C-alpha cells in the first residue's frame, strides 16, 4: 500500500491505457497473440445436420507492452486480476464453427501478468456445422476440420500461433474419437493482394458404431430369413393347409414392413451409407421375391394344389374310370420332387445367406487393415 | 503522433453520436450492400422457414472521418467498432422470422479516405415462398425482401452486387436439393413514400432421390400382391378363405401407407401431387380388389323284386350326383379365364399409367427454370 | 406553483435505498392480495402450473405527503417504478419461475403516503396434485408467496379474502373446476427450524375436474369389448363346430384391441399427472375379461374327440353299418355339449358380475362425492 | 447549421423526457390508437395463440413541440427517436399474450409545430378465446380488448378511430376462413368508484373453419366400411362357407376403424372443435359398430346350421330315409327366404341411418353455405 | 442522527468494487459452505437432468467490516445488500447446464463485527452421473463436485462442515428412493501443472429407482402370453383338429410382442437403462419363440398325419379291406401318444426357464435390496 492506491490511480488502465486505442507500439506488425484449444466437453452430435454442440477452454494469450510494472505492482505482485472490462478482448471466432455464436466464453475472468502478457481462458458452449456429408458414415468416419481466431484483423494488426481430444470425451457418445492434429497457419486469399489473420486449424478424426443397434437389428434379420426360410419348409411338412399357409405370408409380410420403417426413422436422425442400407434393403427383397414365390410354387397344381351283375358292373364301371381321376390328384403329389423343391431352396438360402456375410467380410478385410 | 491528440481531439470533438451519416436532404449517402453467403442450415420446407447464414459486407464514406498525418498517412487502414452510426438495422419484407446474430455492432475496416468495409458473418432466422409450391419437379420461387425497419429511404439509397451473385455459390453440400439461381431487384413501392425493401428470387431445386426408390417397391410390390389376388382365382379357385386373407392384408397395407403420408409431410408439405394420384392409385386399387371380390362373391349355389332296391340304389348315387354335377356347371371358370384378362388389362394399363405421370412428371416440368 | 422548486427540494434529501423507518426495530406495513386470471398449465402429472395473478401490492411511506404544489395539487400520482423500495414477490409455496412483466410497472402515490401497484404475471409454480387429486373430494392447492427478500423485521404483509374465488377468471379450457378458494396471512417458523420470521400468503385452492370427454372414448371401447365377449359367449350356442377356431381368431383380435387401448391410456397419465384409482378399474377390468375369455376356450377344447357266399359278405357289410353307427355314435355322446349351453349362463352371470362390481363402484366413487 | 449549436443545447437543457404531456387539469392526455394487422404469420387452436403483424397508430399531441427559424428554420418536422417520450402501456386485456415486438426505442415525427404520430413495426403473441365454439362451420368471434393499462380516463385516455376488415391483410396461407370483424370503441366507468377509469377498442374475430383436403381422406374410409357392411350381408347369405372367413374381416377391420380414430383425436386434442361435432362422428361410427356385432353375431344363429334279401334293402333304404329326415333338418335351419328380410331390413336402415348421417352434413350445410 | 450521514457517507467514499477483499499472499478467503437443498423440482431420466433448489449457505469475512459505536453503535448487525461485494462464481463442474437462478440483486448479513452469510435460494439445472447403470440393482452413486471455477488454490478457498444425509429431503413421490449421500472435501493440485487449483465439495446420491407401475404392466402380457403358449403346447392333444388354428396364434402371438417391444425401443430410449436388463426379456422371449420354432415345426412332424355276383360283393368289401390298412398307415403316424411328450417335454421346459424369469427377477432383487 506502497503507494498502491495512488499507483492504481496512476496508470489508470482505462484513463493511462487507451480502450479505444489497440496499443500495438503504434503501426507496425501486431502484438503477436497465441491461442488454445482444450475440449471441455462434446454434448451432442448430429450426423443428420453436420451439427455439434460442444464445450471448449479458450486458452488465450498476448502481450499488453503497457501492463509491465515495476516494484509497487509488478513485484508488490508478480500475478494480478483484472476483469474483461478492464481489458480489450479480442473477438476469436469459430471462423467455418461459429454457426452459433460463442457463449460464456466471452468477457468473463483474465489473468494479469506482471509485465503486460496477458491470459484470458474460459468456457465456451458453441455449436458448429463439421463436413458431415453423408460419407461421414463409412467405418473411417471423416475428420472433423475447424479453425479459431481473431476474425477482424489482418497480418499487420494481428498474429495467432497455437491437445488432444479425448482428454474430456463424452463417454455416452455412441461414436469414437481415433485422432487430434493440431496446427495454426495464417492465409491471404484470392481477392485481398496481402496475407493476413492467422488461425488455430484443429481436425478432428473420428469413428462411430454403436454396439447395440447390432443387438436388436440382426436379431430380425435372421429371425425373418428363417421365416421365410421355414415358409417353404412348412410346405412338405404339409402343404393342404391352405389358408393357414396363406395366413403366414400376411403374416411374415406385414412383420418386414414395420421394422424397416423404424430403420428410416433413425435413418432422418442421420444421412445413411449406401454401403450398409443396399445389403439390408436388396435382401429383405430376397426373401420377398421367394414369399411371392412362396406362393404359385406353393399352390400352382390344378388339383394337389348275370344281370344283378350289370348293375354292380354300373358301379365298378364307375369304380375305375373315377378311380383315374382320384389318382389324377397322387399325380399332382410330385414326392419324388420333395427333397428337390425344400433342396433348391436350401441352395439359394445358402448363396445369399452366404452372399451378405461374405460382402459383410470382403469389407471386414480391409477395416483389419 | 503527428498532430495525433489533435486529429483524435477534433473528430470526437465535431462527429455527433445520434445523427444520420447524410448533410441534409440530398443524395444522402450511397451504402453498398452485398453478402456472400456461408452455408444455409435448415429449410423447414413444411412451413417455409429459412435459417442461413451470410456475410453482411456493408461499406459507404464517412466525409467526417478523413484523417491527416498519423492515421491517415501513418496507418491509412484502422479497426474501430460501430456504435458509432447509423447501422442496417434490416428486417425482411418476408421473412425477418426473428433477430440478428452476430450481424450488427461487430468492429469495422476504416479506410483512410473514409471508405467503411464491415464485414460480420451471421445466422438469420426467414421464411421465404417456398410456399406448397416446393415438390413440383418445376419447383417453384420466392421473394425475399431485405431492409430497414423505421427508416425510408430519404437520406441513404441501397445498391446490390452480382446478379448472376448466384445462389449456388453457396448452396448446402449435404443438400440431397439444390439450386438453379438467386435473383436480385432493388425496388420501390409507391404505395409509400418510403423507399423500401429489395426482393431476392428462388428458383430453388429440390432433387433427393433416396427414398421414393422403395417408394417404388409399394407401388410394384403392392401390384404383386394384386396381380396374385387376381391370378389366384384361376389358380387355385378354392381361394376361397384365403383370398380374404389376401386383401385383408393388402388392405391394411394400404392403410399403414396412409399412416406415413401424414408422418412425413410433418416438416415438410405441400403439393398432394404425389400422395394426390398415388390416392387415385390407392382408390384404384380399392376398388378393383373389391369388385373382382364381387367377382368371387359370384356362385349362386357355389359362392326280379331283387331289381327293385338296386333300382334304389342307381337312383340313390345318380340322382344327387345331377344335383352336384349342377354345382360344376355354377362354376366352370369361363370367368377366370376371362376376368384374368380383365385382370391384364386393368393391371397392365393402371400400372403403365402412374408410371408415366411419374415419368412425365420428372422429365416434362422440368425445363422451364428459365 | 412552487411546481418545479417543490420537486427539487426534496429530491435533494431523497433517499432510495432507505425503507421509510420511524426507527429500525419496527419495520413496515404492507398490504398484498391476488387475483387470479389465468391459469395457463395444468401440469399435474408434473405438479407446475402457470398463471397471470394481479399482484395486488400496497404499502405506506409518509416520505412523501405533500403541500400546496403536490399533495394539494393533486392528491393521485405516478412517478418512476425505478424511484426507490420495490419489493420481489415469490411463492414460498410455488414461485418456480422468477417474475413476469410484475415488475417495472408504474406504481401510485397519494400524496400522504399511500401506495398501491397492481401489476400482472405469468410465471411457473406447483401445486398438490399428486395421485389423488382427480378424485371428487379435492385436495386444496395451497401455495404461500411472500417477498423473497428480507425476513419480517423490517417487512410484515396483509390480508384478504380468506372465505369466499376461483372461478372469477378460472380457465374454460379446464377439464377442472374449483369450489373453494381460501386465502391467509402468516407467521414464519417451519418443520425446518427457521427463525427470522418472513411473513406469507397461504393461497388454498380446492378444485375439481373430469369433464371427461375421453371417459366415453374409454367407455365406448370397453363396452364394445365386453358385448364382444358376450357374443364370445352365447354366439356359441347359435354357431357350428368350424367356431372353435372361429373363437380364436376373436382371441387374437380381441386383444389386439385390447392392448390397443393399454397403450393409449397409459400414455395419458404420464403425458398428465397420476391416480391410482380410475386407472385401476380399467387395466384390472380388462385383466379379469381376459382372465374367463382364453379360460373359455380352454371350456371349448376340452372333449377328447369332440373337441350263402351272398350272406358271407351281406354279413360282414351290415356289420361295418351298425357297427361303426355305434363309433359315430361315441362322436354323438362325447359333443352333448352340456357344457356350451350352461357354458353361456356360466359367463353371463359372472359377465353381468364384472359389470356390476365394476360400473358400480365407479357408480359409488361418483354416488360418495354426489 | 442555421442555429446550427444553439438549436441543440437550448432543446435538451429545458425538456425532461419522463415528464408527461400535462398541461394544467384538462384534457389529461387524448391519445388514439389504430392497430393495422400487416399480416399473420401463425395460430394454434389448442392454445389459442397467435403471433401477428401491427403496425400500432400512436397520436397524441405536445403544443411544446412548435417552432420557429431557430427548430424549424433548421429542418421542418424531423424524426426524433422514441425515448425521450412519454409511452402508454398498451395491453391486450383478453389477449397480451406478451410483450409487443420491437416496440422499444424506435422513431416518431415531430414538427416544428408538434403532431407526434409513433406507429412502429410491431408482431407479437396473442391470445384469445376460440373455445369449444370457434371450429365451427359457424364460427366464433374472437373478442379481443385493447387500451391503456394503468391509466386512468383522468390521467389518461385510449381513443379509436378505425373499423376495417380482417381479411385486410388475412394470412392466405389459413386453412382457415373469416366472416368478417369489427371494433367498437367503449369507456369503462365502474360502480366501485365515482370515477372515470380508461378507455379500450374491442375486437371481434367472426371466422370460420376448415381447408376441404382433410373432410376427403376420412369420409373415404367410411364409404370404404360402407361396402365391407355391404359384404357382411351379401357374402353370407350368398353363402356361408366362409363365415369364419369372415370372422376375419371383423377383426382385421373394426381395427383399421381403430387407428383412424388415432389420428383424428390428436388433431383433437392438437385443436379442440365444438364437442358436439364429434357426436357426429361418434354415433356414426359406432352405428358400423354395432351393425357388425348385430349382423354378424345374426349371420352366426341358427341351433344347427349357421326275399329276406328284400327286407335288408329296407332296413337300409329305411336307413337312407330317416338320415334324409335329418339333412333336410339342418338345411331347413339356413333359409333363403329371410336372409333376403334383413338384406332390406337393414339396407333401409342403411338409408335410414345414411340419411340420418346426411342430416347433420346436410343441415349445417344449409347453414354453411350461408 | 448518530453521525447518521457521516458513517454511512465515509463507507461509500472508501469503498471499492474492482478490488476482491484479498488479505496477503495467503489462506486465500476463507469461504464456508454448506447444504439446504428442500425440493426438487423436475429430474430427467433420459438425459439426467436435475433442476433442484439449493440455500448456498455461504460464509467468510473481510476485516474492513470490523466496527465502533458509529456502525455497531447504530444496530449491531446489519445486512447489506449484496451488490458491494466480491461474489465467488461457484459451479458444479461436471454440471453446470446453467446458471444459479435469484443469486443477483440479494440480501448480505453483516455484523457489527464483520460475520458474514448469505444463504440464497439458488434453484439451477444440473447434469452428473448415472448413467446406464444407475437404475440397477447394485445401484449408483452420481458424482457431483462444485467449488470456484477459474481460481486456482494459491489464491482462494472453501470448504465443507458436515455431514448430512441425501433422504434430508428426498422428493417424496419419487418412483425412486435414496439410501445415503456423504459430502467431503478436497483441494485438486495436479500431477500436470506445479500450481495449486481451486477447492471443491463433492456430492455422491445414493439412491435407487425405478417406480412399479411399468413393472406392473411389464409382467401381464408376459404370464398372460405365457398362458397362449402354454395353451400353444396343450392344444394339440386337446384340439389337434386345430392345427392350422394353432399356425394362426402363432402369427398372432409373435406380432403382438413384435408389437410390445415397439413400445418398449420408444419408451427405453425415451427413459434410459443398462442394455443388460432387456437381455432378460431378450432370450425369455425369443424362447418362446424358439420354443413353437421347434414345437409347431414338429407339430407338423408326419409325412400323412402331419358264383360271380359273390364276387363282387367280395370286389367291393375288398376295396374296403385294402384301403383301410393303408390309412391305418397315416394314423400310424399321428399316435396320440407323443404329443403328451411334447408339451411335458416343453411344460417343464418352460416351467423350468418360467421360473428362470422369476430367477433374474428375484435374484436380481435379492440384490437390489442389499
Amino acid at each position: 500500500v506502497n503507494e498502491e492506491e495512488r499507483l492504481i490511480n496512476d496508470l489508470l488502465i482505462v484513463n493511462k491505457y487507451n480502450k479505444h486505442v489497440r496499443p500495438v507500439k503504434h503501426n507496425n506488425e501486431v502484438v503477436n497473440i497465441a491461442l488454445s484449444l482444450t475440449l471441455s466437453n462434446l454434448i451432442s452430435l448430429k450426423e443428420t445436420d453436420e451439427t455439434l454442440t460442444t464445450n471448449v477452454w479458450m486458452d488465450h494469450a498476448w502481450y499488453d507492452h503497457r501492463l509491465t510494472w515495476n516494484a509497487s505492482e509488478y513485484s508488490d505482485i508478480s500475478i494480478l486480476r483484472l476483469r474483461p472490462e478492464l481489458i480489450w478482448i479480442p473477438d476469436i471466432v469459430l471462423q467455418n464453427n461459429n454457426d452459433g455464436q460463442y457463449n460464456v466464453a466471452y468477457f468473463c475472468n483474465v489473468l494479469v501478468r506482471p509485465n503486460g502478457y496477458v491470459t484470458w481462458l474460459p468456457p465456451a458452449i458453441f455449436r458448429s456445422s463439421c463436413p458431415i456429408n453423408v460419407l461421414y458414415f463409412p467405418f473411417d468416419w471423416q475428420n472433423c476440420s475447424l479453425k479459431f481466431t481473431a476474425l477482424n484483423y489482418n497480418a499487420n494488426e494481428i498474429s495467432m500461433d497455437l491437445i488432444i481430444d479425448p482428454e474430456a470425451f463424452t463417454e455416452n457418445g455412441e461414436w469414437e474419437i481415433i485422432h487430434k492434429p493440431a496446427k495454426k497457419n495464417i492465409y491471404g486469399d484470392k481477392f485481398p493482394n496481402g496475407t493476413n489473420y492467422q488461425d488455430v486449424t484443429f481436425y478432428l478424426i473420428i469413428r462411430r458404431k454403436p454396439l447395440f443397434y447390432v443387438i436388436n437389428f440382426i436379431t430380425p434379420c435372421v429371425l425373418i430369413s428363417f421365416l421365410a426360410a421355414l415358409a417353404f419348409y412348412l410346405p412338405a411338412e404339409s402343404g393342404e393347409k391352405m389358408s393357414t399357409a396363406i395366413c403366414v405370408l400376411l403374416a411374415q409380410a406385414v412383420f418386414l414392413l414395420l421394422t424397416s420403417q423404424r430403420l428410416p426413422e433413425t435413418a432422418l436422425a442421420v444421412p445413411l451409407i449406401g454401403k450398409y442400407l443396399m445389403f439390408i434393403m436388396s435382401l429383405v427383397t430376397g426373401v420377398v421375391v421367394n414369399c411371392g414365390i412362396v406362393l404359385n410354387f406353393h399352390f400352382r397344381t390344378p388339383s394337389t394344389h348275370s344281370g344283378i351283375d350289370s348293375t354292380n358292373y354300373i358301379v365298378k364301371q364307375i369304380k375305375e374310370k373315377n378311380a383315374y381321376d382320384e389318382e389324377v390328384g397322387n399325380w399332382n403329389l410330385v414326392g419324388q420332387t420333395i427333397d428337390r423343391l425344400s433342396m433348391f431352396i436350401i441352395t439359394p438360402v445358402m448363396v445369399l445367406g452366404t452372399i451378405f456375410i461374405f460382402v459383410m467380410g470382403n469389407f471386414n478385410r480391409p477395416p483389419a487393415k | 503522433s503527428v498532430m495525433e491528440d489533435t486529429l483524435l481531439s477534433v473528430l470526437f470533438e465535431n462527429y455527433n453520436p445520434k445523427v444520420r451519416p447524410s448533410q441534409t436532404v440530398g443524395d444522402k449517402v450511397t451504402v453498398r450492400v452485398g453478402l456472400t453467403l456461408t452455408s444455409l442450415l435448415i429449410l423447414n420446407e413444411k412451413n417455409e422457414e429459412m435459417t442461413t447464414s451470410v456475410f453482411l459486407n456493408l461499406a459507404w464514406t464517412d466525409y467526417r472521418l478523413q484523417w491527416d498525418p498519423a492515421a491517415y498517412e501513418g496507418i491509412k487502414d484502422l479497426s474501430i467498432p460501430s456504435d458509432d452510426v447509423w447501422q442496417p438495422d434490416i428486417v425482411l419484407m418476408n421473412n425477418n422470422d426473428g433477430s440478428f446474430e452476430i450481424t450488427l455492432h461487430v468492429n469495422v475496416l476504416v479506410q483512410h479516405t473514409g471508405a467503411v468495409s464491415w464485414h460480420p458473418s451471421a445466422i438469420y432466422r426467414s421464411s421465404c415462398t417456398i410456399k406448397v409450391m416446393y415438390f413440383p419437379f418445376d419447383w417453384q420461387n420466392c421473394t425475399m425482401v431485405f431492409k430497414s425497419y423505421t427508416y425510408d429511404t430519404s437520406e441513404v439509397i441501397l445498391q446490390h452486387a452480382l446478379d448472376a451473385m448466384i445462389n449456388q455459390d453457396a448452396f448446402t453440400e449435404n443438400g440431397q436439393w439444390s439450386i438453379e439461381h438467386k435473383p436480385s431487384r432493388k425496388n420501390w413501392r409507391s404505395d409509400d413514400p418510403s423507399y423500401e425493401d429489395v426482393t431476392f428470387y428462388l428458383i430453388i431445386q429440390r432433387k433427393p432421390l433416396f427414398y421414393i426408390v422403395y417408394t417404388i417397391v409399394p407401388c410394384i410390390l403392392i401390384s404383386i400382391l394384386a396381380i396374385l389376388v387376381f391370378y389366384l382365382p384361376p389358380d387355385a379357385g378354392e381361394k376361397m378363405s384365403l383370398s380374404i386373407s389376401a386383401l385383408l392384408a393388402l388392405t391394411v397395407f394400404l392403410l399403414l401407407l396412409a399412416d406415413k403420408v401424414p408422418e412425413t409431410s410433418l416438416s415438410v408439405p405441400i403439393i398432394i401431387s404425389y400422395l394426390m394420384f398415388i390416392m387415385i392409385l390407392v382408390a384404384f386399387s380399392v376398388i378393383l380388389s373389391v369388385v373382382v371380390l364381387n367377382l368371387h362373391h359370384r356362385s349362386p349355389n357355389t359362392h326280379e323284386a331283387v331289381e327293385a332296391i338296386k333300382y334304389i340304389a342307381e337312383q340313390l348315387e345318380s340322382a344327387s350326383e345331377f344335383d352336384d354335377l349342377k354345382k360344376d356347371w355354377q362354376y366352370v371358370a369361363m370367368v377366370a379365364d376371362r376376368l384374368f384378362l380383365y385382370i391384364f388389362i386393368t393391371m397392365c394399363s393402371i400400372g403403365t399409367f402412374s408410371i408415366f405421370l411419374d415419368a412425365s412428371h420428372n422429365v416434362p416440368p422440368d425445363n422451364p427454370f428459365a | 406553483n412552487e411546481e418545479g422548486r417543490l420537486i427539487e427540494k426534496l429530491l435533494g434529501d431523497y433517499d432510495k435505498r432507505i425503507k421509510p423507518a420511524k426507527t429500525l426495530d419496527h419495520v413496515i406495513d404492507v398490504t398484498l392480495k391476488l387475483t387470479l386470471t389465468n391459469l395457463i398449465s395444468l401440469n399435474e402429472k408434473e405438479e407446475a402450473l402457470t398463471t397471470n395473478v394481479w399482484i395486488e401490492i400496497q404499502w405506506n411511506d409518509y416520505r412523501l405527503s405533500w403541500n400546496t404544489s403536490e399533495y394539494e395539487g393533486i392528491d393521485l400520482v405516478r412517478i418512476p417504478s425505478e424511484l426507490l423500495w420495490l419489493p420481489d414477490v415469490v411463492l414460498e409455496n410455488n414461485v418456480d419461475g422468477q417474475f413476469e412483466v410484475a415488475y417495472y410497472a408504474n406504481v401510485l402515490v397519494y400524496n400522504d403516503g399511500s401506495m398501491y401497484w397492481l401489476p400482472p404475471a405469468i410465471y411457473r409454480s406447483t401445486c398438490p396434485i399428486a395421485v389423488t387429486y382427480f378424485p371428487f373430494d379435492w385436495q386444496n392447492c395451497s401455495l404461500v408467496f411472500r417477498s423473497q427478500t428480507y425476513n419480517a423485521h423490517e417487512v410484515n404483509l396483509q390480508l384478504s379474502a380468506e372465505e369466499g374465488i376461483d372461478p372469477e377468471d378460472f380457465t374454460e379450457n379446464g377439464e377442472w373446476t374449483i369450489r373453494h378458494r381460501p386465502a391467509k396471512k402468516n407467521y414464519n417458523w417451519q418443520l425446518t427450524k427457521d427463525d427470522i420470521d418472513f411473513q406469507e400468503i397461504i393461497f388454498f385452492l380446492i378444485i375439481q375436474r373430469k369433464p371427461l370427454f375421453y371417459i366415453i372414448n374409454i367407455i365406448a371401447p370397453c363396452v364394445l369389448i365386453s358385448s364382444l365377449v358376450v357374443l364370445v359367449y352365447f354366439l356359441p350356442a347359435q354357431a357350428g363346430g368350424q367356431k372353435c377356431t372361429l373363437s380364436i381368431s376373436v382371441l387374437l383380435a380381441q386383444t389386439i384391441f385390447l392392448f390397443l387401448i393399454a397403450q393409449k391410456v397409459p400414455e395419458t397419465s404420464l403425458n398428465v399427472p397420476l391416480i391410482g384409482k380410475y386407472l385401476i378399474f380399467v387395466m384390472f377390468v380388462s385383466l379379469v375379461i381376459v382372465t374367463n375369455c382364453v379360460i373359455v376356450l380352454n371350456v371349448s377344447l376340452r372333449t377328447p374327440n369332440t373337441h350263402s357266399c351272398v350272406e358271407a359278405c351281406n354279413f360282414i357289410a351290415k356289420s361295418t353299418k351298425e357297427q361303426n353307427d355305434s363309433g359315430s355314435e361315441n362322436e354323438n355322446w362325447v359333443l352333448i355339449g352340456k357344457v356350451i349351453d350352461k357354458a353361456c349362463f356360466w359367463i353371463a352371470l359372472l359377465l353381468f358380475s364384472l359389470g356390476t362390481l365394476a360400473i358400480f363402484l365407479t357408480g359409488h366413487l361418483n354416488q360418495v362425492p354426489e | 447549421s442555421e442555429h446550427e449549436t444553439r438549436l441543440v443545447a437550448n432543446l435538451l437543457e429545458n425538456y425532461n423526457k419522463v415528464i408527461r404531456p400535462v398541461e394544467h387539469h384538462t384534457h389529461f392526455v387524448d391519445i388514439t390508437v389504430g392497430l393495422q394487422l400487416i399480416q399473420l404469420i401463425n395460430v394454434d387452436e389448442v392454445n389459442q395463440i397467435v403471433e401477428t403483424n401491427v403496425r400500432l397508430r400512436q397520436q397524441w399531441i405536445d403544443v411544446r413541440l412548435r417552432w420557429n427559424p431557430a427548430d424549424y428554420g433548421g429542418i421542418k418536422k424531423i424524426r426524433l427517436p422514441s425515448d425521450d417520450v412519454w409511452l402508454p402501456d398498451l395491453v391486450l386485456y383478453n389477449n397480451a399474450d406478451g410483450d409487443f415486438a420491437i416496440v422499444h426505442m424506435t422513431k416518431l415525427l415531430l414538427d416544428y409545430t408538434g403532431k407526434i404520430m409513433w406507429t412502429p413495426p410491431a408482431i407479437f403473441k396473442s391470445y384469445c378465446e376460440i373455445i369449444v365454439t370457434h371450429f365451427p362451420f359457424d364460427q366464433q368471434n374472437c373478442t379481443m380488448k385493447l387500451g391503456i393499462w394503468t391509466y386512468d380516463g383522468t390521467k389518461v385516455s385510449i381513443s379509436p378511430e378505425s373499423d376495417r376488415p380482417d381479411l385486410s391483410t388475412f394470412m392466405e396461407s389459413g386453412e382457415w376462413v373469416m366472416k368478417d370483424y369489427r371494433g367498437w370503441k367503449h369507456w369503462v366507468y365502474y360502480t366501485c368508484c365515482p370515477d372515470t377509469p380508461y378507455l379500450d377498442i374491442t375486437y371481434h374475430f367472426i371466422m370460420q373453419r376448415i381447408p376441404l383436403y382433410f373432410v376427403v381422406n376420412v369420409i373415404i374410409p367410411c364409404l370404404l366400411f360402407s361396402f365391407l357392411t355391404v359384404l357382411v350381408f351379401y357374402l353370407p347369405t350368398d353363402s356361408g362357407e366362409k363365415m369364419t372367413l369372415s370372422i376375419s374381416v371383423l377383426l382385421s377391420l373394426t381395427v383399421f376403424l381403430l387407428v383412424i380414430v388415432e389420428l383424428i383425436p390428436s388433431t383433437s386434442s392438437a385443436v379442440p372443435l365444438i364437442g358436439k361435432y364429434m357426436l357426429f362422428t361418434m354415433i356414426f361410427v359406432i352405428s358400423s359398430i354395432i351393425v357388425t356385432v348385430v349382423v354378424i353375431n345374426t349371420h352366426h344363429r341358427s341351433p344347427s346350421t349357421h326275399s329276406a334279401i328284400e327286407g335288408v334293402k329296407y332296413i337300409a333304404e329305411h336307413m337312407k330315409s330317416d338320415e334324409e329326415s335329418s339333412n333336410a333338418a339342418e338345411e331347413w335351419k339356413y333359409v333363403a327366404m329371410v336372409i333376403d328380410h334383413i338384406l332390406l331390413c337393414v339396407f333401409m336402415l342403411i338409408c335410414i341411418i345414411g340419411t340420418v348421417s346426411v342430416f347433420a352434413g346436410r343441415l349445417i350445410e344449409l347453414s354453411q353455405e350461408g
